[PDB]
């Protein structure tokens, strides 16, 4: 049994936040990750959505005697974070609840992390409930805070700043976003890695068409934070720590440079990483940047390329985990 | 109705001088009254107010303070160098790489690869979570500084004494000579929190060679990161038909860590009434562990004439009383001290009763009517507390039913044994 | 073949703190011998040598000091007027001049010029024989300054204590924290000679509105002369039928004349080793009217093993002596002393007998041979008089037949009466 | 009987300085002066120059009824200090003594001021002695010097820097000087009243052609000193004083602006002054600036023009006395 870890404010407030935990579980072989269903106990109005038949182009490695070999295909998956556009930005008022997992894998197995977001109604509704996925058992435990106005953070209580002008302590919290694929019909206003672009190159690229956006939430219970919010000190925080750590922040060995067609039935190569094998260490899934509709990856035993100074054949992470700096009061 | 509660009477045939020794958050009152040695009727009144110590660093921002975690990776490649391929952690805030650039043997190769001086090892230790978790200031330089007041007869004078400044006048001169001080420059001041909860002190703050580990050595400049090395040394562990990992047999823990781990070890401060710019630090240390060395000389020619023409008189009356005589509890009382004949007077109240006196307050009283708070703790149960001047007392008193940081020194007699349990 | 005079033994149960006020023209030498308090035997020296006060005086050159003699003309016009002429006062150093113009009765006519209201009378005051008397300098800021050396057990530092600064190392601190000053800003040093000679002291030193007579009348600015007015006015004597003299009831004597005059009813002082420049004036006050506050502190975490590990050996002998040792005559001694195991080791040297030590030399001792001096009052017919360091003096000593500004301070118990007229 | 005081040294040194006295006597009336001879009855070597005739123009002034009347006429007088060139200078090794008067004049009556200046030999010779001149006694007393190397300069010893290059306590010193007629056939090294010019004026005088120069004795006793010797910074002290005091340092009545002619033979006047009455104050002796060959002027009851920042009809007087500053040591 895995634990999933909520922490329970002491009041609602301002009705729009939402609570958010998740868990790691343990390596199982890749041929199961197909199977993976999330099943529920829980006394909440679990959203359908992810559960749903989602296509990806499956991207793996072998050894060959540069010295690999690749391929590529598409297939179906289910239950991973692919949130529609406004499901998590209107959970508070809906009461829907969202629970999904990601998969971070080496070439034979895949780790799961399960996510479950949702309204802060479910701390007065739920004490403990249960989550499966395949053979997993996860024990989602909700836990009233030790502090009076804030969240433990580090070990300490803290309240971040709340005013939208500018005036402070400061606490490093954990962020965790999930990108959802958004176009508009005109214009640039949606095109996310040119705002990675503007922050980390020299010179114009050509085309990264990719249209969406990343719904984060911070610490343990805040309202959405959507990326990019130009004038927010948070969203230029969580964009400048996406720029530097592109898969995370936090034995791997590493094999060498791999490319390989995304989808499958390209003639050239769409995509680059870096092979490795060992211990999973990041996630495995992503989109590619180049195309406006969302091409997305699954690419166990590779690292795909991150790296945002890069042009060509690069890609975005389905979900985003690291920390970023808050102003505030330790109490 | 008066009482024999007067001030220390002394006669001026040779010059007053005196030497003071003042806490850092303490605040001294002494007054005195100067007699004429050619008439025992002449006395001209005599205050000395000393405020509490402010202290002024000059300091240099340091920057912020910031805690990550420890992380190893590896990277291995069959053919190429090792100065070809990028690596997830050079992309990093703060990253240290070591590399075994065509060091690829048979030992430590996996089942792939059957070659011998080809491939490629590279080990990245960085760190993630980067978050600040205090400020740090270091001293160039400091400063201290106390105001003082002087009410010699009829004359008031005032002024902020430096170190290399001393209130001089006609008759009276006060310096600021020496002061004993816990802060000396080129230490570290790290403020966890806010400023009030006040911070501590580091001697050894790494500047030019700093490891993992060591009090400052993640820094949040305001140019930038400032990473540091780290405090070991890397190895390659490999078996047979298996890929070579790397291990790191150093320090793991980080310097904030290590500082909690041993806070104990360190000197503490605290601060109060905080003033912060872009080049300095002004604070008063209420711990008082600073000492400050203040010399006071008065000389014999006071020209008694002239300080006697139009004193200050002042009349009292006290009209509330608020607490319990009991030796713990304490007692306010309220005086309206009417003062005449002089547009600013320095002097202080006591409330007294038939014997003692269990309380004072210095005040610069106007030309008119004052009201004037005085705290006091002890009395027995018949006590009628009174508002008392230098002699002259209030009419009438009022009874009660069932530290602080001044020090009072009016060189009054205090009362014997005789009011001791009664 | 040592004896016990030794120095004063301190356990450092707790802090050794000190406060000094040391006069002007005066060192210190303060020596003790700091004790582990959990051995008996393990004891370390701890020598403080302060030197002489050290004035650092910005200062204004005023200039010269002009002397010059009264002198009064007067010239009559029988026609035009007094704008029209020329007189030779105008053309002298200083003058000032009053003229009567178109002022022409008759009373004061002379017997020719019958004429009215068409004359013209000018009076003109001028000072001659100017010549420089003394040079004028006036304090804008004043600093202090002391230099200081310490010596515990094998460390040995030494620094110039400012006011803003304090000699601090790892177990002793030293600061200069006050200082009572004859001078003050805004003085005027006035030196009639050469500057060894010393000078005087004016406070009201006339700069805007000077009068004839006072300090500072007549001055040889760089720029130019600066002339002042007189303290008086101007008058017509006249006669019948006689040219009209012109009088001024005034003071005639100059400002340096009146200075001689009541020279004892201002402040005098002296210098020693003065080093004037364009911007400062440095100099040791001889007359011992200045006093510093030092205040020092060693901690008691001294680490009694550290500062135990190969100290400081001393061997001496006594080669030489000088003098008498009648009380007022006095003998001087030579010792040999001989250190070793030290590059550098600050101690002093005492000339003692069976009894006492009747003198005591302070010196930074080098690895091998030293010459020691030391003088010394006193003694008795059958006194042989040795060399001593703390505890090991001498094998042999001499015998003779038939105050230096400096405080010696070892804490060694002197003796009683059995020394007193033997 | 006047007092005429030497002050005479310990040592006689280095051989060539002189000692000098000097006395102002009571008025005679003006008939006298011209009778007036000086006798001696000291044991020294007179000199013979200044007891011989010598040519002045007597310029004087009476009321009339701008209000004046002046006039002038050729006379000679005797025993004035005139003295020839190098008489002064070589008077240490010739072992003559100069004693001759100058004349401070009212309409009326004349002040002579007797000088006396002679070996430094003659302390040893001589503690007292006589001179007369006409109606008056002479008392010359020579006093042996309170100081040890220095001189009594305002109850002070004093003595002066000797070195002859640049390196000290300050003393007004007296000094005493004459005129001394002294012409070159070429160039002008001896235009005197040009030295005053280039030193007082603005603008370029055109005629001012005397030439010679002044001797001076410094204090009680001293070197002769030439003026101008052009780098010697006592000669530039001594000409800046005459500059500023040109009838010399140390009640009477001004009546107004004078002119005449001097020599008397000239048809347009030559001369100008101050007509005064009362107590003669300044001297009433000097030269024309404007000949060559000089013209003496007697002008009693006048203060002839002696400022220097004037072109024409100004003079320079015969005796000077004024005080220089001296840097030295006061022991
Ligand atoms: C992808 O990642 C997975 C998970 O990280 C990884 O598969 C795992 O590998 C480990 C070690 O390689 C396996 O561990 C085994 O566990 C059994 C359980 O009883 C043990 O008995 C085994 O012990 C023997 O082997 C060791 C070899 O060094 C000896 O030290 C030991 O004494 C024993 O002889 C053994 O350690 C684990 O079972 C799998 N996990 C899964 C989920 O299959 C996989 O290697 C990664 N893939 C790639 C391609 O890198
Ligand atoms: C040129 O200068 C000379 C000298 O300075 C000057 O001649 C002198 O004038 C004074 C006063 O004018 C004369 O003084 C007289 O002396 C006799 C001597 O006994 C006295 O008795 C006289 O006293 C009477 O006069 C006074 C007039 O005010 C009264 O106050 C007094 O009580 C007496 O009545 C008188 O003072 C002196 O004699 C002459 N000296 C000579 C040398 O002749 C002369 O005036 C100046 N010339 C000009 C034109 O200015
Ligand atoms: C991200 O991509 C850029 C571009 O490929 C990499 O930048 C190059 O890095 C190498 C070595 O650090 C330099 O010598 C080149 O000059 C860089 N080129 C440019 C255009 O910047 C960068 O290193 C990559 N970051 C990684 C792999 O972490
Ligand atoms: C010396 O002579 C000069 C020139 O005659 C005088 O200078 C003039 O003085 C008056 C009043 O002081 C000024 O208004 C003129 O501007 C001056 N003219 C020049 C050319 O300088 C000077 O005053 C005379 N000195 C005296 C009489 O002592
Ligand atoms: C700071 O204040 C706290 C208040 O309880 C006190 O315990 C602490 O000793 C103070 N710091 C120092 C250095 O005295
Ligand atoms: C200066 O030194 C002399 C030496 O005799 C002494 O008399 C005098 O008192 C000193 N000056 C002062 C101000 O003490």
């Amino acid at each position: 049994t895995g634990e999933l870890k909520i922490e329970c404010p002491h009041t609602i407030g301002l009705g729009q936040g939402l609570v958010i935990g998740s868990v790691e579980l343990p390596p199982v072989p890749l041929t199961q990750v197909e199977s993976l269903k999330l099943e529920s106990s829980c006394n909440f109005d679990l959203h359908t959505s992810t559960s749903s038949q989602q296509p990806f182009t499956k991207w793996t490695w072998e050894m060959k005697s540069t010295s690999f070999q690749t391929k590529s295909s598409e297939i179906n998956l289910r239950g991973l974070c692919l949130v529609p556009p406004l499901v998590i930005e209107t959970a508070a008022r809906t009461r829907k609840t969202i629970a999904c997992f990601d998969l971070s894998c080496n070439q034979t197995a895949c780790q799961p992390t399960v996510f479950l977001i949702g309204p802060i109604q479910t701390c007065i509704t739920t004490k403990s409930c249960l989550l499966g996925l395949g053979d997993q058992r996860i024990q989602v435990n909700y836990e009233k805070t030790y502090c009076v106005s804030g969240q433990l953070v580090e070990g300490v209580c803290f309240n971040p700043v709340h005013t939208m002008a500018l005036s402070y302590d400061i606490v490093t919290v954990m962020v965790r976003c999930f990108l959802i694929a958004k176009k508009v019909s005109t214009g640039d206003s949606m095109k996310l890695e040119k705002s990675f672009e503007t922050l980390v190159q020299k010179t114009s690229c050509t085309g990264n068409g990719f249209q969406g956006y990343y719904i984060c939430l911070v610490g343990s219970s805040s309202e959405p934070l959507y990326i990019p919010t130009l004038d927010d000190y948070r969203s230029a925080e969580v964009l400048s720590r996406m720029a530097f750590a592109p898969h995370g922040e936090d034995a791997m060995r590493i094999i060498g440079k791999v490319t390989g067609k995304a989808p499958s039935t390209e003639s050239s190569d769409t995509i680059q990483g870096v092979a490795f094998s060992g211990n999973p260490l990041y996630t495995s899934t992503g989109v590619l940047t180049a195309k406006d509709d969302p091409v997305y990856i699954w690419a166990p035993g590779i690292i795909m390329e991150g790296n945002h100074s890069v042009c060509d054949k690069k890609t975005l992470p389905l979900t985003w985990t690291g920390f970023i700096p808050l102003p505030g009061e330790i109490e | 109705t008066d009482t024999a509660h007067g001030s220390g009477i002394i006669p001026m045939r040779t010059d007053l001088e005196l030497d003071f020794s003042l806490p850092s958050s303490a605040s001294y009152t002494y007054r005195r009254q100067l007699q004429n040695p050619a008439n025992e009727q002449e006395k001209i009144p005599f205050h000395l107010q000393i405020s509490k110590q402010v202290i002024h660093a000059e300091i240099q921002h340091l920057g912020h303070w910031m805690d990550g975690t420890f992380n190893l990776k590896t990277a291995f490649h069959c053919y190429g160098s090792c100065e070809k391929y990028a690596y997830p952690w050079q992309t990093a805030g703060c990253f240290i790489e070591k590399d075994y650039e065509y060091e690829s043997g048979w030992g430590c190769n996996p089942p792939d690869c059957p070659g011998v001086g080809t491939g490629c090892t590279a080990c990245g230790v960085y760190l993630d979570k980067l978050k600040s978790v205090g400020k740090a200031f270091k001293i160039v330089s400091l400063r201290y500084t106390r105001k003082a007041c002087i009410q010699l007869g009829t004359e008031q004078t005032c002024k902020s004494v430096d170190s290399n400044d001393c209130l001089v006048t006609t008759s009276v001169k006060v310096c600021l000579i020496g002061t004993v001080s816990k802060f000396q420059p080129s230490d570290t001041l790290l403020f966890l929190g806010p400023l009030e909860q006040g911070g501590l002190i580091f001697k050894q703050w790494c500047t030019t060679t700093c490891q993992f580990g060591d009090p400052g050595d993640i820094m949040s400049t305001p140019v930038g990161m400032k990473c540091p090395e780290l405090n070991g040394s890397f190895r390659k562990k490999c078996a047979f038909a298996t890929t070579p990992v790397c291990q790191f047999d150093g320090n793991t823990l980080s310097g904030y860590k290590r500082m909690i781990a041993t806070k104990d070890s360190f000197q503490s401060f605290n601060v109060t009434e905080p003033h912060i710019s872009a080049s300095s630090l002004e604070w008063i240390d209420p711990d008082s562990s600073l000492r400050d060395h203040i010399n006071v000389i008065v000389g014999r020619d006071l020209s008694f004439q002239d300080l006697s023409e139009t004193p200050c008189q002042v009349d009292l009356a006290t009209t509330s009383i608020d607490g319990a005589w009991g030796s713990g509890v304490g007692f306010n009382l309220v005086c309206s001290v009417s003062l005449t004949e002089c547009s600013t007077f320095l002097t202080s109240i006591k409330a007294c009763d038939s014997a003692m006196c269990y309380g004072s307050t210095t005040a610069n009283l106007l030309r008119g009517q004052n009201t004037v708070h005085i705290v006091g703790k002890g009395g027995h149960s018949g006590s009628k507390f009174m508002c008392c001047h230098d002699t002259k007392c209030s009419s009438t008193g009022l009874v009660a039913a069932a530290d602080s940081d001044k020090i009072f020194d009016d060189g009054a007699p205090e009362c014997g044994i005789s009011c001791w349990f009664t």
